């Protein structure tokens, strides 16, 4: 808790596999909002 | 792309037998008016000319391309079928 500054605190991501980002992505699902409408499925519908 | 050939106007006549010559296969004529065109800057002139010298004429009136919308903001379209797939 006092005041260091003599070590790295960033050494979470020496452990992220190939799907670190994917997982997270999938996990940032239910909290985002409802995406807008085109009104078409697709640009060349 | 180029349109300077289509600002005069021009008299042509109608295309008469082409041949093959006995000898070398050359392409023959017995048409004196197969290589004539003339150029006239507008159909009155063009017209004129015709009737003073007797031929029978038809004339076909210029066709111009009609002028279009073109937008550059249309090629990213948030709701539209012009939106582009490749650029």
């Amino acid at each position: 808790e006092p005041f260091d500054n003599t070590t790295y605190k960033n050494l979470q991501h020496h452990d992220y596999s190939t799907y670190t980002f994917l997982d997270l992505n999938l996990d940032l699902s239910k909290f985002r909002m409802p995406q807008p409408s085109s009104g078409r499925e697709s640009p060349r519908h | 792309s180029g349109v300077n050939n289509t600002k005069k106007w021009k008299m042509e006549f109608d295309t008469r037998e082409r041949w093959e010559n006995p000898l070398m296969g050359w392409a023959s004529t017995a048409d004196p008016l197969s290589n004539l065109v003339l150029t006239f800057s507008t159909k009155e002139d063009a017209v004129a000319f015709a009737e003073k010298n007797g031929w029978s004429y038809d004339v076909e009136e210029r066709k111009v391309p009609k002028p279009k919308s073109k937008s550059y903001g249309a090629n990213f379209s948030w709701n539209k079928r012009t939106r582009v797939s490749t650029k």
